[PDB]
């Protein structure tokens, strides 16, 4: 071919000989994911306390700093920064940049940035493979509820310090925070996404079963039915019309789904629309706009206030709210 | 039967006729599934529609009270009644259905027949799948909602101090259930809750995963752009490319399925194992064996007044939603707590 | 008629026409 | 000394999936 | 509001804004109507 | 059986069911109206939440006897 | 009609089948253009039958009378209602302007011809004759150029617009001398998006923005031009994919990006949409609340200078990263906001101590309690407020409604680019549909990856 | 039974379902659980 | 019998049987037709 040395390395950056596949979209995704993964790992294992709430009051994260697996996490960016850009060449000096929790804005950064790249590069190798490309559509909702905790939400609260911090406990925190300042279990979004997940769960289970059960007998006793199929079968090896007959007759007759074609593609739709619906959920959220509140919705003839579920729920926002962030506030109101 | 089939008996009627394939598929089972299902969806129904919980929880949890879908919920029974099984003729109520209503026995009503509802249907599911001579993975699948079901409605209050404390069957009753787990038991941190919520969200993983590579790999099988017309329900040649997905799968993700029946039993597997950690760590709370504290880490913070993790600020959040939530929500206790005593921040 | 599907279908139908008119007609009360 | 055990599980870890994907059992065709 | 020549036309202004979602819906109507041939 | 679609196109179907639907929604209606809801199935009216001396939720704490209990704490 | 059996497409991808019939897929457009000024007019017409002038606007839930509001028509100082009949006018026009364009999308889509590649050959595109959609796009630029030129025009020579920055409480000025300088004019594209910076949502001036669209007109007709003169060159051929889904893909993408900006924009801009009329913005309600309690701290005796708060930072000064005084507590993550009321008190090194204790107008503490009691937070059932409240105030803020709304239709838009775009390509290459499944390219690969 | 055609039955059960739904949405808004 | 509670309890039976003995019934009537 073409001796030119841009000519080779183009050849083998799209090679679908490597072992795994690098792409036009890969020579961005290995650097930032190699990147965020470098960082991640040495403030996770060795990192020093981060002030994240900008009071002066920093909070440990690391292994080294007395933190299991469970309790370690990279903590946020300081409240005090804000949504300002911190690179490490911006803080005087790398002790100053471990304080105010840089780790974290340059694993998400870089992060998101390999995620992008990571769903580009998805339909990148179905376009190399003569696949139908949309793979990475519903990859997209993953990211979105990524880009959703860790940017969107900070970008709406004005902080960093908002995202979720990159560890487990963490995780908890911000889930209890983001109920007392939204109450996101009356929010309609993340209804969907719990539906979303349930029916994933649901439908998953149910599917595997079907063909399971359908799985024609190919392989007698004395060993593990999966030697029945082969790599290169190239048949199906269940009865289609078996599984259509005993899920007909489970629930009701004419249950569609005789389509092998029409059950993916429900599969398919299911959860990655509802986790799109519970991302942008989160997302509006982020903007303040939160749940139902049907706080005080019953009264009386004479209007006392008639208390119902909905207001325990609130007893239970209050909780959290008086407590989440015990020293950052000076002003009644939160509005942040 | 095996040697010879003798005569015909009244059971050979009943079984000729239960088992015939109509519409709705009554079987033996039905015997049991429709009668207990259709009740207990019915009385969730009349609860959330005309049933109170003024007298159980202090709470208008009705629509002709003014709840909505989100707010009615067929409350739990008054703390007082234990965990009385509440018979419409029992020492309880003594027959008077207007009070029974009253006294929250449509609760347990529900439960019962929602059980043994669960259990019906899952013989229904033996049932059918016996009838069409298929493995009945899918009954053994469904054991994990039972279990789910079990251990949430049944044992966790048997294990408390009565029903009051079990699930009321509504949307924001759920959610309140939701909140008291967290700020008292800290499910949060349960490794178990850990596996289940691993178990779901690999599990929707899955599917969606399954979907989009099957209706990515598909072979074209016909001229129309419209590609679900290409497929014949009785076709023998599989409708998507095998050897392409896990090509795709290997080159992008480094491991992939070449197994289409372990690919299946996979998808069925994880959401089961899921549900029943989930299940036993449930079992756990139930007993009150709650994974709340790392005693290290308090015990350095009570050392060390400047030692603070992400953990330590969950345990300040439950304890603010406990102390928040108690007098409201427990109101038996009868916790008249000053403001004073009510754990609180700084200018919230 | 009144076959098994017709006892199915109108276990689920009379019933929830009777609610339908309730919760309509709670629709219009005023405290 | 739990830093030290937490550090070595999760590079076991990691090396279990290094070797999972780059020292598989090739899938064999039929 | 309204100019006062215009305020007894409040109500059809008040109902004019539902139509365009009543549009989608009439092209279901319309796809139905023919059997969504 | 009859597809549903016969059934549900079928004239005489609908001139059975045009007197019996609405005979349903009226009587469920008349069910709420007429006080009957609150009747049977307790449920206090907005004007009896509150007692005389019980200002404040009812409490149960009984487990025997809680039929005299609710029969006093209920709207007498 | 059309049906399955003679296009491929079924009936919820009927539109799929408007690919190549350029006369109806024109009366399409059309009337979806007439479905957009049809919600314009009637839209407007709601609010103002809805509006009562005493109130502020964003504390009745109305977006379109800002929109209109912004550019003059019956504003006067501080943003207070004179005629709301400007308000109504341009109700009224949208809204016959759109039964027309209604009527031509009917008659285009019925009755026009299918296809224009014959008998109009001015109107005949083909998806790949690049000459004519470039024509086309130079068309359009055009059209675009010369709108923004109206709104130059507008705020020049046409009674201004609304600067709320103006002296006193922001009034209708005539912006004179655009800034139509380069360096100014494009720093803001390369701008950061970080926070301090924010890039164009950051702009600031009327004059900024005013010499901005200058640029962005001259710019779009030139390029109209050049488009329509021109063909794409041979590097261009090869670059992108050339058909209809293409070019679809191609601008969802564009508007995808262009709808995340907008969400931006309301959420954090308060000069191009006024907090007289959307309300405040968040980081403006947090330095409200912070201002107005030190204000209420600072009459009530006190000296909030050496105030030291729980943490020992300052309850109610402290100093930014940089070295700026700014307001304590939590809004110091908001301390880059700037508003025509804080701005007098604002000195070389940031708020200034003196200016703090004895410069404070009584309207910029009206204003500030009145951004403070109306923060952009609500619900879904419009309960004004954090998630814990009393259910008793009905209000949300217009800007969270545009930037939630305008975030989820940027996001869909995005999956468009995602969706429209792959299957452009696969379509191109021929996969479309499936694998070949006798010539599969997998199986022409060496085996192990 | 090609009388009454099935899209006419559609058409009104799907009319009379979202007025329903209308009632039961301005019923929040008013009387009982309308919070005031 | 001697307990009120007694007495609720057997009627139960004999009400639970009653249902039970009308379910048997009536798939008895429908499978002879
Ligand atoms: C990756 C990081 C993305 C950060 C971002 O971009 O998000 C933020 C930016 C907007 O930046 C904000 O811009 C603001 C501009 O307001 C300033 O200027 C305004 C002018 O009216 C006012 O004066 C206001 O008071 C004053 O604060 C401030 O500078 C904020 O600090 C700054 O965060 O969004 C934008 O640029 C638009 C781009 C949004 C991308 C969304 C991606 C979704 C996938
Ligand atoms: C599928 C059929 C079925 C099943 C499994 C159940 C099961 C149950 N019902 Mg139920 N019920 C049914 C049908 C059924 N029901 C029908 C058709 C009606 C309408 C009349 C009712 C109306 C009803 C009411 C009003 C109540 C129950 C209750 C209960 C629970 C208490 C059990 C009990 O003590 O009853 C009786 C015990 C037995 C029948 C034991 C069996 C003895 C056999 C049949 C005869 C032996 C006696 C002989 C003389 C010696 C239980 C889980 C109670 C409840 O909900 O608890 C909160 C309750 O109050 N049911
Ligand atoms: C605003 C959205 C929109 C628009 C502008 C169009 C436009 C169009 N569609 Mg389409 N469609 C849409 C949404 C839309 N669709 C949706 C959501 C679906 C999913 C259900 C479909 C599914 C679909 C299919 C399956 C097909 C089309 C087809 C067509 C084309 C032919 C229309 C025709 O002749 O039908 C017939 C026209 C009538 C039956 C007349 C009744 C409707 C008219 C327009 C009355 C409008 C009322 C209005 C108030 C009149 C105002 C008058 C004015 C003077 C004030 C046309 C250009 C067809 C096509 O592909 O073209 C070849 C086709 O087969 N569409
Ligand atoms: C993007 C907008 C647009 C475009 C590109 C066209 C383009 C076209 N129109 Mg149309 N039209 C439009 C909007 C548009 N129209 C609107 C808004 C209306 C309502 C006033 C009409 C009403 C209309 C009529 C009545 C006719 C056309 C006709 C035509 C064709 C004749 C070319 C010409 O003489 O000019 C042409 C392809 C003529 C035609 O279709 O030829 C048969 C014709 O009779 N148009
Ligand atoms: C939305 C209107 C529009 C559209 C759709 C197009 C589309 C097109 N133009 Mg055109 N153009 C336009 C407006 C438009 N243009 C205007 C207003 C002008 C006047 C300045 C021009 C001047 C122009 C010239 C001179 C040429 C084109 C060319 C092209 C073709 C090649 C596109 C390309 O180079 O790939 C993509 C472009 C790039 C990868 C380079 C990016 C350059 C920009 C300035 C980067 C700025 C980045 C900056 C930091 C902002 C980032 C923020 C951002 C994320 C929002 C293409 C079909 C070429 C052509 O085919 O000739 C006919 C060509 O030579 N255009
Ligand atoms: C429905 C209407 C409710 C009537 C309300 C009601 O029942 O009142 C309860 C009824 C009331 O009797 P009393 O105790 O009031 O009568 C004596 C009084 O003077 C002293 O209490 O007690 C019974 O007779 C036994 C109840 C059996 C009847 C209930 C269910 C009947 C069959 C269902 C059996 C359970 C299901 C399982 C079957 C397998
Ligand atoms: C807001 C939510 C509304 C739009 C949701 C976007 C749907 C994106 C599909 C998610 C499934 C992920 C890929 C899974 C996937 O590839 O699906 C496979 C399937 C491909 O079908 P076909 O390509 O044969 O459909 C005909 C046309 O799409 C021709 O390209 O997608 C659809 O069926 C789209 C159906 C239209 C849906 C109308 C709404
Ligand atoms: C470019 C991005 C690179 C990063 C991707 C990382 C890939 C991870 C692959 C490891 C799989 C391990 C199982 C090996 C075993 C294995 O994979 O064998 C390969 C197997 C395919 O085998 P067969 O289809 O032949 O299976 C049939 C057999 O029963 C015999 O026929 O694939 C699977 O079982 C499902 C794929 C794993 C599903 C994802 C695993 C998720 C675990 C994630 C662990 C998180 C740890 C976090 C660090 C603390
Ligand atoms: C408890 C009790 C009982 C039982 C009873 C029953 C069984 C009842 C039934 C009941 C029922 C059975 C009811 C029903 C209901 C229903 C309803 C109430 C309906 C609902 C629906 C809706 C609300 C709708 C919605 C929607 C719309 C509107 C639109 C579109 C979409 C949809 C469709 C979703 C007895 C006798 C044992 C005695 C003792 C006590
Ligand atoms: C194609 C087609 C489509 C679409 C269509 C369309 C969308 C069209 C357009 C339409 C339109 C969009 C039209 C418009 C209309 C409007 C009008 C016609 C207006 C009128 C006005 C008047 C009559 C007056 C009024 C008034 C005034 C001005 C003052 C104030 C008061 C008032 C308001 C009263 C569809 C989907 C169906 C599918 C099929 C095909
Ligand atoms: C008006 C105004 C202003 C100004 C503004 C401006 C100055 C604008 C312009 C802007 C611009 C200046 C834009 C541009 C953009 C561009 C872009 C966005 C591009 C993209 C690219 C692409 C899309 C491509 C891709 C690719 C490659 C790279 C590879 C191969 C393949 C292809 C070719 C496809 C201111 C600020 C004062 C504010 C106020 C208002
Ligand atoms: C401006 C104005 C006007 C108006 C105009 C117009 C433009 C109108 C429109 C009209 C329309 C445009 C209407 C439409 C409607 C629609 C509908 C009414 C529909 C319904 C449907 C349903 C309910 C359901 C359906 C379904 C689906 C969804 C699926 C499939 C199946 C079925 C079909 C069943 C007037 C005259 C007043 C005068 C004054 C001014
Ligand atoms: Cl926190
Ligand atoms: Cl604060
Ligand atoms: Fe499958
Ligand atoms: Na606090």
């Amino acid at each position: 071919e073409n001796t030119s040395l841009w000519a080779r390395f183009c050849e083998w950056i799209t090679s679908t000989e490597n072992r795994l596949y690098i792409g036009w979209f890969g020579v961005i995704m290995i650097p930032t994911l190699l990147t965020a993964i470098s960082v991640y790992i040495i403030a996770f294992i060795a990192a020093p306390p981060v002030d994240i709430d900008g009071i002066r009051e920093p909070v440990s994260g690391s292994l080294l700093y007395g933190n299991n697996i469970i309790t370690g996490a990279v903590v946020p960016t300081s409240n005090a920064i804000g949504l300002h850009f911190y690179p490490i060449w911006e803080a005087a000096s790398l002790d100053e940049w471990l304080y105010n929790g840089g780790p974290y804005q340059l694993v998400v950064c870089h992060f998101f940035l390999g995620v992008c790249c990571y769903m580009g590069r998805e339909w990148e190798l179905s376009y190399r493979l003569g696949m139908r490309p949309w793979i990475a559509v519903a990859y997209s909702a993953p990211v979105a509820a990524a880009t959703a905790v860790f940017i969107i939400y900070p970008i709406g609260q004005g902080s960093f310090s908002d995202g979720m911090p990159l560890g487990i406990s963490g995780t908890f925190n911000f889930m209890i925070v983001f109920q007392a300042e939204h109450n996101i279990l009356m929010h309609p979004f993340h209804m969907f996404g719990v539906a979303g997940v349930f029916g994933g769960s649901l439908f998953s289970a149910m599917h595997g079963s079907l063909v399971t059960s359908s799985l024609i007998r190919e392989t007698t006793e004395n060993e593990s039915a999966n030697a029945g199929y082969k790599f290169g079968q190239e048949e199906e090896t269940y009865n289609i019309v078996a599984a259509h007959g005993y899920f007909g007759r489970l629930i009701f007759q004419y249950a569609s789904f005789n389509n092998s074609r029409s059950l993916h593609f429900f599969l398919a739709v299911w959860p990655v629309v509802c986790i799109w619906l519970t991302a942008l959920g989160i997302s509006t959220m982020a903007f303040n706009l939160n749940g139902f509140n049907f706080n005080q919705s019953v009264v009386d003839s004479n209007g006392r206030v008639l208390n119902t579920w909905a207001d325990i729920i609130n007893r239970a926002n209050l909780g959290m709210e008086v407590m989440h962030e015990r020293n950052a506030h000076n002003f009644p109101l939160d509005l942040a | 039967i095996g040697t010879y089939q003798e005569k015909r008996t009244w059971f050979d009627d009943a079984d000729d006729w239960l088992r015939q394939d109509r519409f709705v598929f009554v079987g033996w089972s039905g015997l049991l599934l429709l009668p207990c299902a259709y009740f207990a969806v019915g009385g969730w129904l009349t609860g959330c529609t005309f049933v109170t919980s003024w007298y159980t929880h202090g709470l208008a949890s009705s629509y002709i009270e003014g709840c909505n879908f989100l707010t009615a919920a067929v409350s739990t029974p008054a703390n007082s009644l234990g965990h009385s099984l509440l018979f419409v003729w029992g020492p309880e109520a003594q027959g008077d259905l207007t009070r029974w209503f009253q006294l929250g026995g449509l609760w347990a009503f529900v439960a019962l027949h929602g059980a043994f509802g669960l259990i019906g249907f899952m013989l229904r599911q033996f049932e059918i799948a016996r009838s069409v001579n298929l493995r009945p993975y899918n009954a053994i699948a469904f054991s994990a909602p039972i279990a789910v079901f079990v251990s949430v409605f049944l044992i966790y209050p048997l294990g408390q101090s009565g029903w009051f404390f079990a699930p009321s069957f509504g949307v924001a009753s759920i959610f309140r259930f939701i909140l008291f787990f967290q700020g008292f038991h800290n499910w949060t941190l349960n490794p178990f809750h850990m596996m289940g919520v691993a178990g779901v969200l690999g599990a929707a993983l899955l599917c969606a995963i399954h979907g989009a590579t099957v209706e990515n790999t598909l072979f074209e099988d016909g001229d129309g752009a419209n590609t679900f017309r290409a497929f014949n329900p009785t076709q023998a040649e599989e409708t998507y490319s095998m050897v392409t997905a896990n090509r795709f799968w290997s080159q992008i993700f480094g491991v992939a399925f070449s197994n289409k029946r372990w690919l299946h039993f996979f998808m069925l597997f994880v959401p089961v194992t899921g549900l029943w950690m989930s299940a036993l760590g449930v079992v756990g709370l139930a007993l009150n064996l709650r994974a709340y504290d790392f005693v290290s880490q308090e015990i350095r913070a009570a050392e060390d007044p400047e030692f603070e993790t992400f953990y330590t600020k969950n345990i300040l959040l439950n304890e603010g939603i406990r102390a928040w939530m108690a007098a409201q929500d427990q109101p038996h206790e009868k916790l008249t707590l000053p403001e004073e005593v009510l754990p609180r921040g700084n200018a919230l | 008629i009144f076959t098994v599907r017709w006892l199915a279908i109108h276990a689920i139908a009379v019933p929830t026409i009777f609610f339908l008119g309730a919760i309509t007609a709670m629709q219009f009360i005023q405290r | 000394m739990e830093a030290l055990v937490y550090t070595f599980l999760l590079i076991g870890t990691l090396g279990i999936i290094f070797f999972s994907i780059f020292f598989r059992e090739p899938p064999r065709i039929a | 509001k309204l100019p006062e020549a215009y305020a007894p036309f409040s109500p059809i202004v008040d109902v004019l804004p539902i139509i365009p979602v009543l549009f989608i819906l009439l092209a279901f109507v319309w796809q139905a109507s023919v059997s969504f041939r | 059986e009859r597809p549903f679609s016969d059934i549900l196109t079928s004239i005489r179907y609908w001139v059975i069911h045009s007197i019996t639907v609405p005979s349903l929604f009226i009587a469920g209606w008349l069910f709420v109206s007429t006080g009957l809801a609150y009747d049977v199935f307790g449920s206090p009216r907005p004007n009896e939440y509150f007692t005389e001396d019980r200002q404040d939720a009812p409490l149960i704490t009984d487990r025997f006897n809680a039929l005299e209990q609710v029969k006093k704490l209920s709207a007498q | 009609g059309r049906d399955q059996e003679t296009t491929g497409f079924a009936w919820w991808a009927g539109n799929a089948r408007l690919i190549n019939l350029s006369g109806k897929l024109l009366g399409a457009h059309v009337a979806h253009a007439g479905l957009i000024v049809f919600w314009a007019g009637a839209m407007n017409l709601f609010e103002v039958s809805h509006f009562v002038p005493e109130k502020p606007m964003y504390e009745q839930g109305l977006i379109l009378l800002p929109h209109i509001a912004t550019l003059g028509y019956g504003v006067g100082p501080g943003g207070e209602v004179l005629d709301t009949f400007p308000y109504f006018v341009s109700g009224v026009l949208h809204l016959i302007s759109s039964a027309v364009l209604g009527f031509g999308g009917v008659y285009h889509s019925l009755i026009g011809p299918e296809t224009l590649e014959e008998s109009y050959p001015f109107f005949g595109y083909v998806w790949k004759d690049k000459n004519k959609m470039t024509n086309i796009l130079g068309y359009h630029l055009i059209i675009l150029g010369c709108g923004a030129w109206l709104l130059v025009l507008k705020a020049l020579y046409f009674g201004g617009v609304y600067d709320t920055w103006a002296p006193g409480g922001g009034d209708v000025r005539i912006i004179s001398n655009p800034t139509t300088n380069a360096a100014i004019i494009f720093g803001y594209i390369v701008k950061s998006p970080f926070g301090g910076d924010g890039w164009i949502v950051s702009v600031d001036n009327l004059e900024d923005i005013i010499g901005g669209h200058i640029w962005i007109g001259t710019l779009c007709i030139l390029g109209g031009i050049w488009h329509i003169y021109t063909t794409p060159w041979p590097w261009a051929r090869r670059a992108f994919v050339w058909s209809g889904e293409a070019y679809l893909s191609y601008s969802l993408a564009a508007v995808s990006l262009m709808g995340f900006t907008a969400c931006c924009f309301a959420w954090f801009n308060n000069t191009a949409y006024p907090s007289e009329f959307y309300g405040p913005t968040g980081p403006e309600a947090s330095q409200a609340q912070a201002f107005t309690f030190l204000v209420r701290d600072q009459r009530l005796g006190a000296n909030v200078a050496s105030a030291q708060g729980p943490t020992g930072l300052g309850k109610y000064l402290m100093r930014s990263p940089t070295g700026e005084i700014i307001f304590g507590g939590e809004t110091m993550r908001f301390w880059d906001f700037r508003g025509p009321w804080v701005e007098p008190l604002r000195g070389p090194s940031g708020l200034d101590l003196v200016k703090l204790k004895n410069d404070i107008q009584p309207w910029q503490e009206r204003r500030a309690a009145e951004y403070m009691t109306h923060a952009p937070l609500g619900s879904l059932n419009s309960v004004g407020g954090v998630a814990t409240e009393i259910n008793a105030v009905n209000f949300v803020s217009p800007r969270s409604w545009l930037a939630t709304s305008h975030f989820c239709l940027g996001f869909f838009f995005f999956v468009g680019h995602l969706w429209h775009a792959g299957r452009a390509r696969a379509a191109a290459a021929g996969f479309e549909k499936g694998i070949d499944r006798v010539d599969e390219p997998v199986l022409s690969m060496r085996p192990l990856d | 039974t090609g009388r009454i055609p099935l899209w006419l039955v559609g058409t009104v059960v799907g009319l009379l379902a979202i007025g329903l739904l209308a009632i039961f949405f301005y019923g929040s808004y008013v009387g009982l659980g309308s919070s005031l | 019998s001697v307990t009120p509670s007694l007495k609720n309890f057997l009627l139960s039976l004999v009400a639970g049987a009653v249902v039970l003995a009308a379910i048997a019934g009536a798939v008895t009537a429908v499978s002879n037709f």
